[PDB]
């Protein structure tokens, strides 16, 4: 896994809830 | 707004006060952008300002752990476009891409990551042609490494001194 | 008085490095450990990763079991939010659980962001294994995986 110093947010796809 | 990061950079760089402006030291050696895209098209612009003798540049796309001691291309994370010859750099591979770029000249850095890849290069508005196609998905910098005292400046937009002809994209200072 | 909460924040970023490691545990596999004696109320490490929104978790264990990634190191923040450490994360993902723990977890908001902090529950000492009470669901008797943390308060199962 990287190694994370600080958290990051998520950034969603618009298609992030499709098939 | 976008500059030449403050901490993401090798440290013997010299780089102006209103960090749009690096000089280079010695061996080769790397500076990110504060910004990132992961994806759309997105264009920046670098100006070589001074050039001497036996110095160089390799100038591009960067992912955050493309090294900060070694020339851009040199692995994985980053392609780089070299001003000797106009080779094209990635994984320390370096291939015939176009004629070289110096002193003066205004190169221009075009990627397309698409929600098929692209890495594109520009001299003086010119399209030199497409350097890579289906690149690394990650987060990509505009990056610059120098190789000795060459010194150059990074435009991020919105005005483009060539903007492309017929060719889309968002300035990287949309990110700002 | 107190010190603004993100100015213990960038402390603990800055000083947590060298404060824990990561070693072997005698509780299970790898576990997080005390380097330098820590005071009570402190930081000790953040649960770092990608922040993501709750309805996501779903879509992500599926993903994870597809690719045959094994166990996924998720922390939930409250209900509209999750910590995901899976492919992403820090040293805090190896924290393992103990019925009688060192450390708790604290929600902190930083600039309208949110963040999992783990703090010393007392004075703790170099060389202890940092732990947390996982808090699971009570879960029935086919899946009740047993519990190693070696108190003698032990619950003999995490959940
Ligand atoms: N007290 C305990 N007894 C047995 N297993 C534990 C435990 N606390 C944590 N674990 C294990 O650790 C996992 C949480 S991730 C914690 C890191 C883990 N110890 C490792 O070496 O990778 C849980 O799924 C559980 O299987
Ligand atoms: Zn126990």
């Amino acid at each position: 896994f990287k190694e994370l110093d600080e958290n990051v947010e998520y950034e969603e796809r618009e298609s992030e809830f499709d098939i | 707004r976008v500059l030449l990061a403050l901490h993401d950079r090798a440290p013997q760089l010299k780089i102006s006060d209103d960090r749009l402006t690096v000089v280079g030291e010695k061996g080769y050696s790397m500076v990110r952008a504060s910004h990132g895209v992961r994806k759309g098209a997105w264009y920046f612009e670098i100006t070589v300002d001074e050039m001497p003798p036996d110095t160089a540049a390799r100038l591009g796309w960067s992912q955050p752990l493309g090294n900060l001691q070694a020339p851009l291309g040199y692995d994985k994370f980053s392609y780089s476009w070299r001003s000797k010859k106009g080779t094209k750099f990635h994984q320390s591979i370096g291939k015939h891409y176009s004629s070289g770029y110096g002193q003066g000249d205004v190169l221009g850095f075009y990627i397309n990551l698409p929600e098929s890849s692209e890495i594109i290069f520009y001299k003086n508005g010119v399209n030199q042609g497409v350097a890579y196609k289906d690149i690394f998905e990650g987060v990509y910098f505009p990056a610059i490494s120098l190789y000795k005292s060459c010194t150059v400046s990074i435009n991020f937009g919105p005005c483009f001194k060539y903007p492309p002809k017929d060719l889309t994209y968002r300035p990287m200072s949309d990110m700002g | 008085s107190d010190l603004p909460m993100p100015m213990r924040f960038r402390h603990l970023k800055k000083t947590s490095k060298e404060a824990v490691g990561v070693y072997r545990s005698p509780i299970h596999g790898r576990g997080l450990f005390c380097k330098r004696n820590i005071d009570a109320g402190e930081m000790v490490i953040e649960y770092a990763g990608i922040v993501i929104r709750s309805i996501l978790t779903d879509k992500r264990e599926k993903y994870y079991d597809s690719k045959g990634i094994g166990s996924s190191y998720m922390f939930r923040i409250d209900d509209s939010e999750v910590v995901d450490a899976t492919m992403h994360g820090n040293a805090a993902r190896f924290i393992n659980h103990s019925c009688e723990p060192n450390c708790y977890s604290r929600v902190i908001n930083i600039d309208g962001q949110k963040h999992i902090v783990i703090f010393a529950m007392r004075k703790i000492y170099r060389g202890e294994e940092l732990t947390y009470d996982y808090k699971f669901p009570i879960e029935d008797a086919s899946n009740k995986l047993p519990c190693n943390c070696g108190a003698k308060k032990c619950r003999k199962f995490l959940n």
